C-alpha cells in the first residue's frame, strides 16, 4: 500500500542483478506486485554470489 | 554499458542503447591523461530530464 517509487538500483551504484522479472524493465511500475518481503542483514561482502 | 542496464548514466547522462550486438569500446585507465591540474574540461551532464 505504498507509492513504490522504483528510483533505486539503477540509482547509486554497486548493488546486484535481478534475474527475476518479466518484460520491459525500466522503473518496473505498471505491474505493482502484491507483497514486499524486505529482508535485512550483513554479509562478509566477498561472497555476493552465495 | 551492457544489455538490461537502466542507470541514469546509461541513458540520462550519456545515451547508449543496451541492445547493441556489435562492439563498443569504453575503457577506464588514466595513463596518458594523468591531469592533476584541475581536469574539469570533461563535463558530466548530470541534469537530465
Ligand atoms: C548509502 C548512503 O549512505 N546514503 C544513500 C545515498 O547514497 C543514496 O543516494 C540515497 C538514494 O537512495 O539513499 C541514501
Amino acid at each position: 500500500n505504498c507509492v513504490a517509487d522504483y528510483s533505486v538500483l539503477y540509482n547509486s551504484a554497486s548493488f546486484s542483478t535481478f534475474k527475476c522479472y518479466g518484460v520491459s524493465p525500466t522503473k518496473l511500475n505498471d505491474l505493482c506486485f502484491t507483497n514486499v518481503y524486505a529482508d535485512s542483514f550483513v554479509i562478509r561482502g566477498d561472497e555476493v554470489r552465495q | 554499458i551492457a544489455p538490461g542496464q537502466t542507470g541514469k548514466i546509461a541513458d540520462y547522462n550519456y545515451k547508449l542503447p543496451d541492445d547493441f550486438t556489435g562492439c563498443v569500446i569504453a575503457w577506464n585507465s588514466n595513463n596518458l591523461d594523468s591531469k592533476v591540474g584541475g581536469n574539469y574540461n570533461y563535463l558530466y551532464r548530470l541534469f537530465r530530464k
